[PDB]
């Protein structure tokens, strides 16, 4: 069935129409960004604000003795 | 007679024993200590190499 898979089609032609439009808050309106900023900030919370985009450096350290 | 002979017999070996024990003790405990003092320091060390590999990898 391809009235069915016309509609798999029909959405998939807007797989391509939107995907080759752009997609995001695009073909779609601002809405996405207005969350997006906050939701990706939550990801910043999900890692802590330890910059998930700077290569980390590492501890050089000593425990105690006498 | 017999009293004084046993008094001497006790005292002579006594002196042996207690000194030979005093020598042996300090040798052993220190040569043991020599290495304990290692072990303390160095344990710390292996830990931090172990830890580094985890720490960076996280």
């Amino acid at each position: 069935l391809d009235p069915v898979q016309k509609l798999f089609v029909d959405k998939i032609r807007e797989y391509r129409t939107k995907r080759q439009t752009s997609g995001g808050p695009v073909d779609a309106g601002p809405e996405y960004q207005q969350d997006l900023d906050r939701e990706l900030f939550k990801l910043k919370q999900m890692y802590g604000k330890a910059d998930m985009n700077t290569f980390p450096n590492f501890t050089f350290e000593d425990p105690k003795f006498e | 007679q017999l009293e004084e002979v046993k008094q001497a017999s006790i005292k002579q070996i006594q002196d042996a024993i207690d000194m030979e024990k005093s020598q042996q003790a300090l040798v052993q405990k220190r040569h043991y200590l020599f290495d304990v003092q290692r072990n303390n320091i160095a344990m710390a060390l292996e830990v931090t190499y172990r830890e580094r590999l985890h720490r960076v990898y996280r």
